[PDB]
């Protein structure tokens, strides 16, 4: 995921120590998003995911709570051909579409 | 095929990289994180969420 | 002008923009908000944070 | 947000509560059409990937 993949490339003391903890046991890992789910509903097993992921799924569920703010930084964008005009058109437009609120 | 897209370990893109990169996709509006590895292979538009 | 740049009656920039619009300036450093209309007078990069 | 976090961090008599009701971007101003904006944008990723 791409959390982890942060944890890897992270140089910050914390988010290392704690990805090399979680990797250290093969019992605190987890291949699909489910699985932390159904094991977090099950005992006490933190999730440490997509914010959007986690902010929709506790939407979804009256069993789970979120904890936590936007801890990293991540952001989701269009993707732009390169050699393409569509990128400064696509970003003038959900500039003032984030600007009208 | 199902994924963000990334660079594989031969050297070669996939996902919507290659989408955007064999032209036969000129745009894309999905959940897409952007990193400078994804970056240069595709730039990116302004962040609508972070 | 001491400002992160700002349009006048006429539709007129100073700072910043400005000297990026003259090509005065070569990078645009400050803690300035990236609006539609300042990313349509000067382009901008990915922001440090939102 | 971050101006008001350095305020109440730099005294020990304000309160500071929430920290989003909205959001805007801080990033390098360029000139139209510039080239050198590419590598400035990989390194903000850089910078922000490595924390």
């Amino acid at each position: 995921g791409a959390t982890m993949t942060f944890f890897k490339k992270s140089k910050i003391s914390t988010f290392e120590k704690m990805w090399a903890f979680m990797s250290s046991k093969p019992s605190a890992l987890v291949k699909n998003n489910e699985e932390g789910i159904q094991r977090t509903l099950t005992a006490d097993y933190a999730l440490l995911m997509e914010s959007t992921t986690i902010e929709y799924i506790t939407q979804r569920n009256c069993n789970l709570t979120q904890i936590g703010g936007l801890i990293d930084s991540k952001g989701y964008g269009i993707g732009t051909p390169m050699g393409s005009p569509y990128r400064d058109k696509i970003t003038i437009a959900i500039l003032q579409l984030q600007e009208e609120g | 095929d199902g994924k963000y897209g990334a660079q594989d370990d031969k050297g070669q893109w996939n996902g919507m990289v290659k989408e955007l990169i064999d032209h036969k996709a000129d745009l894309a509006v999905a959940p897409l994180t952007i990193t400078h590895v994804r970056e240069k292979a595709i730039d990116f538009s302004k962040p609508f969420m972070t």
